[PDB]
């Protein structure tokens, strides 16, 4: 098995600068090109360039010539990009992946998430919301960075639960979650929504009362 | 230059629709298919030296390089007739001929 | 740079249903086109590479062809693990990707449970109040959800939000928010959430007062 291993810092400050690394295991290193691809909405999948392990010889889309820089080791079987000068523009996914021989893009990193922001590390504030079948939610508001987790009653409800993607309020992320629960079990039984948010050692339990 | 293709030689230069240079990497394409197949001077004056040049060994330094000709091969070269002579060596000889015969002069160095 | 015009942006299909997705290039790529599909947090996987040709270990259903300025691949029978985002990838001068076609299972019609919901008392007290609507479970994608206040309708402070179609079910669900400060909101009585879909001839309505 051919593998590619991906780290590098994932919320950098606007100017800044971070490096992706892209550990191969599993074939000969210095046999394959390693290609670099930039993936954001808007904006696409987007080539970045090529280094050769080989010789350390490289191509950059010229869109990226100067704010990309690849080198590799042979070493350590690692390469590595260094993007600098960001801004916001540069918050994408980023992916290291080989060429094969006689195919192409056969082997990929697992991708890297990159946000460039200004915000501060947030806990979320977390508000019930309440209304033959009954929606409750809660509201996920003002945090950072992503993710938080949302589940209800610690995971005794999933089968009418939907948790939303979140949106960017300012620099901040808010998020939804709902669940539908039968009117009976709504006056009879507790409803309650758990609400975690790793990056700020926070866990909150929400009662929905009427 | 590199290992990979992607993107073209040239990427995003124009390009018309000299051929010793496809064929060299053909011969490289084969050789590479051979698996078993400071020490570079060593190696590469040892190629040459005892003076009996052919254009198989011309190829096998390349399997170091692409990996002098006028201070040494340049008269041969035009004893040939120029390169009208590899290009007509690929020619009057098997693909694999050539291929195993190249593979001979790096197995003996 | 090469440009690719890939279409459609979207494809509803049925288990069984024979796919095809459009590629053109704005000039000659030869046989240099690949195609990939990508699910959601994945890198995208090698479908088909140099026009025609199967990666190993993918299955045969897969099939493209090409002209050099124009492709296509084709899935001959669609099954459930096909549900995904394709691209094609020109690299015979430089690399290009097309982008994207998003390809959604068909379903029965489903009309949107819609909720709306006040801001909570413990939002109130921080001087900030955020109106939240729920349109749940609704086929197909298509729609368009709006705020009204006191009959009027409102975009300043709005954000929605879909989530991708259910594994379960195979709808979608969205969620609105409408953000206003405490002050804002405490002027205005009727607030409303209007959603306009295909399964109701007349937009759907939810509404509350603040009153009560």
């Amino acid at each position: 098995q051919v593998q590619l291993q991906q780290s590098g810092a994932e919320l950098v400050k606007p100017g800044s600068s971070v490096k992706i690394s892209c550990k191969a295991s599993g074939y000969t290193f210095t046999n394959y090109d390693m290609h670099w691809i930039k993936q954001r909405p808007g904006s696409g999948l987007e080539w970045i360039g090529w280094i050769y392990p080989g010789n350390g010889n490289t191509k950059y889309n010229q869109k990226f010539n100067g704010k990309a820089t690849l080198t590799a080791d042979k070493s350590s079987t690692t390469a590595y990009m260094q993007l600098s000068s960001l801004t916001s523009e540069d918050s994408a996914v980023y992916f290291c992946v080989r060429e094969g021989l006689g195919i192409t893009f056969e082997y990929w990193g697992q991708g890297v998430k990159v946000t460039v922001s200004s915000a501060e590390t947030t806990a979320p504030s977390v508000y019930p919301l309440a209304p033959s079948m009954v929606t409750l939610g809660c509201l996920v508001k003002g945090y950072f960075p992503e993710p938080v987790t949302v589940t209800w009653n610690s995971g005794a409800l999933s089968s009418g639960v939907h948790t939303f993607p979140a949106v960017l309020q300012s620099g901040l992320y808010t998020l939804t979650s709902s669940v539908t629960v039968p009117s009976s079990t709504w006056s009879s039984q507790a409803v309650t929504c758990n609400v975690a948010h790793p990056a700020s050692s926070t866990k909150v339990d929400k009662k929905i009362v009427p | 230059d590199r290992a990979g293709r992607m993107g073209g030689e040239a990427p995003e230069l124009a390009l018309d629709p000299k051929k010793l240079s496809e064929s060299l990497k053909r011969i490289g394409d084969e050789l590479d298919s051979n698996m078993e197949l400071e020490v570079f001077f060593r190696v590469a004056a040892d190629m040459f030296s005892d003076g009996n040049f052919n254009w198989g060994r011309v190829v096998a330094l390349f399997y170091f390089a692409s990996k002098f000709l006028r201070e040494r091969l340049l008269g041969w070269i035009q004893d040939q007739g120029g390169w009208d002579g590899l290009l007509s060596y690929f020619g009057t000889g098997t693909w694999q001929t050539v291929t195993i015969f190249v593979a001979g002069v790096l197995t003996a160095s | 740079d090469i440009q690719m015009t890939q279409s459609p942006s979207f494809l509803s299909a049925s288990v069984g249903d024979r796919v095809t997705i459009n590629c053109k290039a704005s000039q000659n790529v030869n046989k240099y086109l690949d195609w990939y599909q990508q699910n959601l947090g994945e890198p995208p996987k090698l479908l088909i590479y140099h026009t025609n040709s199967l990666p190993t270990g993918i299955p045969s259903r897969f099939s493209g062809s090409g002209s050099g300025t124009d492709f296509t691949l084709t899935i001959s029978s669609l099954q459930v693990e096909d549900v995904a985002t394709y691209f094609c990838l020109q690299h015979d001068s430089g690399l290009t990707f097309g982008s994207g076609t998003k390809l959604e299972i068909k379903r029965a019609d489903a009309a949107p449970t819609v909720s709306i919901f006040p801001p909570s008392m413990e939002q109130l007290t921080s001087g900030g109040a955020t109106v939240v609507c729920f349109v749940n479970n609704f086929y197909p994608r298509d729609i368009s959800v709006k705020w009204k206040i006191d009959g009027s309708e409102q975009r300043d402070g709005v954000l929605d939000s879909v989530t991708d179609q259910d594994s379960k079910d195979s709808t979608y669900s969205m969620s609105s928010t409408l953000s206003l400060t405490k002050v804002e909101y405490e002027r205005h009585n009727l607030y409303t959430c209007e959603v306009v879909h295909k399964t109701s001839s007349s937009p759907v309505v939810k509404s509350f007062n603040r009153n009560e």
